[PDB]
């Protein structure tokens, strides 16, 4: 019983798992050392691997000891020693299925394709089981995915893979599901689309009745790739008969027909018209199916929202041809009349009119909006007041209709005045909306949400085509007080934390973004507003926070899904395996994982590096080296969501595809600058004892500081719910790109004279002594750029300035860089000073000097004092004083944070006077 | 909806 | 509507879906365990532009000849600009079609008891009501909900 009792005992929780484990050594096997490591492999790393590496040489062939070493390898990331077991346990004994299956495994996690083939053959070899044999074509197949774009994907791994499995189609031994869609797959990957479409329409195809529609929707692929039109048009037909509801099939309908038509198709003379049936041919048999449609849906209790959307398709592609010829569909504005009128008290009674809304002729737009406003049951508007609705089906039709007037193109013609009576008018209907819906669960969003966000859409936008800046003030006290009322609308949250973070406050930012719960894979699609503004803004300990958040998760990404892509062999899947390598690749490759590593690693240098670790010991904790990024730079993916935001905006001006490509290529350029500054930084320790890399990753950080200065040029007006722009913009005006090429010039200087020596380097010094000097006085300039007052209250407004706080920030992390070089030419100078004469006098002035200026910024920083003493209907004065209170709030720790900072950076000036 | 783990 | 299988590269647009105070998100292991042992139950449902509406979880989990090879939902949700038209119905309908074409008993489900829209949504589609685990939503400091278990059997078979 000593390998069930002293290893159930041996995995209580931490201590208990090894106490009793540790107790072990001295009381009785072959893997205590690793029961002790697995629970003892928290932050040492050497102590757990002189166990580790131990036993996993001493041939241990046991399940125990072999399942918590294939544990303890996989957590540390370090799979490539997982593969090294099991082998090493075979070649002692040929298993006959456990241990060659864990090999196989093994060589799935590990990543090797090539070699996971030859190990599955030999496991079917040993066994001839039929699961087995496929694993082989699976990893033939893996090592066909990954070295494509040539000859050995069509003509060396797959035609190998489909006569492998051709070799077994000849017998029976095929009876499954995986086997087929396998088959079907290395079928379609060749590119033999005929010879596929039949192992599905045929024998092998009954079999694979599995998923829901998983023969018409494989059937449908082969038919629209062999370019084989009415057998694609007869299964849309016959899938629509079934739903009547599917657009994935009205589209492929429509396609079809319209091909038929271009084609000039014409039926056969016998049997039915295709392998499927009744195709229809032109706009006749087209249109007649659709007013068919439309009419069975209309003997329903249903209300379904199919064939009305399908008419108006129908009604833009045939005018997409052909306009002068038109039978009976009708005009479109009466199509959405009506489809208003039937679906109007749905919340997705926009999304639906919004697509087909280029059908109207572009000038009756407030003709129709007109005539939608007629059909709403409303009150009487001349009672001294508003024209309100009067139940909760009319409240939605008249929100739709407000919907439809912003999108139409009408609450961007106004100047400034309509523009905002509109917003006192969708303020009281705000106010209006919530005696209904008073009784809702506090997780249902009240009624008339919506009528504050069109009321915070037409304030941003007076504020951005004004900057009155007396509008993001009432902007934010209707989200908080939209947000107090219904508190979980996400939209409120989101709206709260752009605007928040567009003032300058991000503390709010951070208790909204814990409110709205963003867990694991949204840290990839929504916390890139946390990460722009975490350090931006100044905020160290919910930038470091919210970077380990991000961290965390995409690193278990990395692991949990190389297990689930192991484990989609084991159920058989076949068919998820390239699905599941192309979602881990495109969550390696994420733009959002550079940014987060990067800022994560100069949070960690501009935190604790020459304050309470040396610079060399804190860039060996992060294994960061000046001639290796493990960036992608070709691959960098831009999966941010981007359309979290509702935005009701005319459809020409809220998100182009142009925004987003140039939104990833300035990401793309502001991470290349901080990644190079990163590893330009990484080569000061150590350059002390090469030089010739810290030399070109200068040229190519100046290449990208001009690559970046000429996109700012090219003035982007991105949307308000756009995609954020960047620091780099930002980076320029407050000259700190200069004041650190500056310095990463003086450093290479510094390294010249070193090489050479202060013996007749007499035009080296004098170089060295004009850079201290004009680097002194750019450090001066920054300064000067970012004094100002981060609140005012002219003339009763507040007037916040974040541009003061990010010219503060940027200055801080400038000092920085500037007191790490530093500390590499007191580096150089000491032992020279020490051997025993012009440079060092100036070097010792240079230092007597950064340390003044430290000090006047760390006074300056001393807006607190100014800050603390401001002053600053019945409940919309109330959010004022609570939105003020928070941004005031926030800049105070802001400017906490930096002063502190500052505090502790200038006391290591005192280990550089020489 | 079931728990997260 | 535009009913289909929940591929991944759709775990970065379901930001509509999963952004209320009912619907979790599971982290990635879970998803791709979903996707990879039973990608039939995982329905999803497409707007005509985008806009998934709501997807459908679920899961086939029991044992045959003892009566309890049955068919869960673990997770249902439509976005609540899409809601009121019939889809979660569909989506139920779907799960409920599909775990009764593999012979199973009955379909089970697990509402937490705070909400009567879901409660009030399954006591109509024809839910009977099981036992009320105490205690079940683990958290995510504040208090955990109880879970009313409902079982809908459906065409008993093995
Ligand atoms: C329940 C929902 C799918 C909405 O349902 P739907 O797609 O509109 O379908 P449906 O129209 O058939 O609604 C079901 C029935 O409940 C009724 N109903 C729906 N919402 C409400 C409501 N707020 N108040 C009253 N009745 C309601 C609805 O009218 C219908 O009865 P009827 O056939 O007479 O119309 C959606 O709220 C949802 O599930 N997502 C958010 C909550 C969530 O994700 N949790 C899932 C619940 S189970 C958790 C685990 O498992």
């Amino acid at each position: 019983r000593r390998l069930r009792p002293i290893y159930d005992y041996l995995d209580n929780g931490n201590n208990k798992m090894a106490i009793q484990q540790a107790d072990k050594l001295l009381k009785k096997h072959c893997a205590k050392v690793l029961k002790a490591i697995g629970l003892q492999r928290t932050g040492k790393q050497e102590e757990a691997f002189t166990l580790a590496q131990e036993v996993a040489a001493l041939e241990p062939t046991d399940d125990n000891s072999l399942q918590a070493l294939t544990i303890l390898y996989r957590e540390m990331h370090r799979p490539e020693l997982v593969t090294k077991l099991y082998e090493a346990a075979v070649k002692k004994v040929p298993n006959s299925e456990e241990y060659h299956s864990h090999l196989f495994m093994a060589y799935a996690r590990v990543g090797e394709y090539k070699k996971m083939q030859q190990a599955g053959m030999a496991l079917y070899k040993i066994v001839p089981k039929n699961p087995y044999y496929f694993w082989s074509v699976m990893s033939l197949i893996m090592q066909s995915i990954s070295a494509q774009d040539e000859n050995l994907s069509k003509t060396m791994f797959l035609p190998l893979a489909e006569r492998m499995v051709e070799k077994m189609v000849k017998e029976d031994k095929i009876e499954a599901e995986a086997e087929v869609e396998l088959y079907y797959m290395i079928l379609e990957r060749l590119g033999k689309y005929q010879e596929a479409l039949d192992v599905i329409r045929g024998k092998l195809g009954e079999k694979l009745t599995s998923e829901i529609q998983s023969r018409e929707n494989k059937c449908m692929a082969m038919y629209k790739k062999l370019s084989r039109w009415p057998e694609c048009n007869a299964l849309s037909r016959r899938l629509l008969l079934k739903n009547s509801d599917d657009w994935q099939f009205y589209l492929t309908y429509f396609d079809s027909v319209f091909r038929l038509i271009e084609e000039a198709w014409s039926p056969p003379a016998e049997g039915e018209h295709s392998l499927e049936g009744e195709v229809h041919y032109s706009a006749e048999k087209a249109v007649k199916f659709i007013e068919d449609r439309i009419t069975e849906e209309s003997k329903s209790s249903r209300h379904l929202r199919g064939p009305h959307l399908a008419k108006l398709e129908l009604i833009r592609r045939l005018r997409s041809q052909g306009c002068n010829d038109e039978y009976k569909l009708g005009d479109p504005e009466e199509l959405m009349f009506q489809y208003f009128k039937k679906f109007g008290d749905k919340p997705c009674c926009f999304t639906d009119l919004k697509v087909f809304v280029d059908l109207l002729p572009a000038t009756q737009c407030t003709k129709f909006i007109n005539q939608l406003l007629g059909v709403v049951p409303l009150s009487t508007p001349t009672e001294d007041k508003l024209a309100l609705p009067a139940d909760i089906r009319a409240l939605q039709q008249h929100l739709c209709v407000v919907q439809l007037t912003r999108l139409l193109g009408l609450y961007h013609t106004m100047d400034k005045n309509q523009k905002l009576s509109v917003v006192r008018e969708l303020m009281l209907r705000y106010q209006h909306g919530l005696e209904f819906g008073k009784t809702c669960l506090k997780t249902e969003l009240q009624f008339s949400d919506y009528y504050c966000l069109l009321a915070v859409h037409a304030l941003i936008d007076v504020w951005r085509e004004t900057g009155d800046e007396t509008t993001v003030w009432q902007a934010l006290t209707l989200l908080e007080e939209g947000l107090t009322h219904s508190p979980s609308n996400a939209q409120f949250k989101l709206l709260l934390v752009r605007i928040y973070c567009m003032l300058g406050a991000f503390e709010p930012v951070v208790d909204l973004y814990s409110s709205l719960d963003a867990k694991h894979i949204q840290h990839d699609t929504i916390g890139y507003l946390l990460t722009r503004y975490a350090e931006s803004l100044g905020q160290y300990a919910a930038a470091s926070q919210s970077c380990n958040f991000a961290l965390r998760f995409f690193h278990s990404n990395q692991k949990d899904t190389s297990e689930y892509i192991i484990q989609a062999y084991k159920y058989g899947a076949f068919e998820k395996i390239p699905e599941f390598i192309a979602f881990r690749n495109r969550l390696n490759n994420s733009l959002h994982f550079a940014q987060v590593r990067t800022e994560r690693m100069l949070l960690d240098l501009l935190l604790e590096a020459n304050i309470s670790t040396s610079l060399a010991e804190s860039i060996k904790s992060m294994n960061l080296r000046p001639e290796e990024d493990d960036i992608p730079w070709e691959d960098l993916r831009d999966n941010r969501d981007l359309n979290v935001f509702f935005s009701w905006d005319p459809k020409d001006r809220d998100v182009s595809e142009e925004h987003k490509k140039l939104s990833l290529e300035e990401e793309t350029l502001w991470l290349r600058i901080r990644s190079l500054t990163l590893r330009l930084i990484s080569g000061l320790p150590s350059l002390n004892h090469r030089i010739d890399i810290l030399r070109l990753l200068l040229q190519q950080l100046e290449a990208t500081l001009e690559t970046g200065k000429r996109f700012i040029e090219k003035d982007i007006q991105y949307p308000f719910l756009g995609p954020v722009p960047t620091r780099m913009g930002g980076f320029f005006n407050s000259g700190c790109s200069q004041c650190q090429i500056s310095s990463f010039y003086l450093v290479n200087d510094i390294y010249e004279l070193d090489t050479s020596g202060l013996e007749d380097t007499m035009e080296i010094q004098e170089r060295i002594e004009n850079s201290f000097k004009s680097l002194l006085d750019q450090l001066k300039d920054v300064f000067s750029k970012c004094k100002g007052d981060l609140l005012e209250v002219k003339d009763g407004n507040l007037k916040t300035h974040p541009t003061l706080l990010e010219n503060l920030v940027f200055f801080v992390e400038t000092i920085s860089v500037i007191l790490w070089v530093s500390s590499y030419c007191e580096s150089v100078l000491r032992p020279y000073k020490l051997n025993l004469i012009i440079m060092p006098p100036v070097f010792t002035s240079f230092q007597d000097y950064v340390t003044g200026l430290q000090t006047l910024i760390s006074n300056v920083v001393d807006h607190i004092k100014g800050l603390e003493t401001h002053l600053i209907s019945p409940e919309e004065r109330k959010f004022s004083k609570t939105v003020q209170g928070k941004v005031q709030s926030s800049y105070l720790h802001s400017l906490l944070e930096m002063g502190e900072l500052l505090k502790k950076r200038l006391e290591t000036t005192k280990k550089l006077k020489i | 909806m079931d728990v997260f783990m | 509507t535009t009913l289909r299988a929940f591929t991944c590269d759709d775990l970065f647009r379901f930001n509509n879906i999963n952004l209320d105070p009912l619907t979790e998100t599971y982290g990635i292991p879970f998803y791709l365990q979903y996707l990879a042992h039973w990608p039939e139950y995982f329905i999803v449902a497409e707007a005509p532009g985008g806009e998934l509406m709501g997807y459908i979880m679920g899961k086939a989990e029991g044992s045959v000849a003892r009566e309890e090879w049955h068919g869960h939902v673990t997770a249902l949700s439509v976005a609540p600009e899409f809601r009121r038209l019939g889809l979660a119905a569909k989506l139920m309908e779907l799960l409920e079609e599909i775990s009764e074409r593999k012979g199973g008993f009955f379909v089970d489900l697990f509402v937490r008891v705070s909400n009567q829209v879901a409660v009030n949504m399954y006591k109509q589609l024809g839910y009977s009501v099981y036992r009320t685990v105490i205690e079940y939503y683990s958290a995510s400091g504040e208090p955990d909900e109880d879970a009313y278990d409902m079982r809908k059997a459906l065409s008993r078979d093995t």
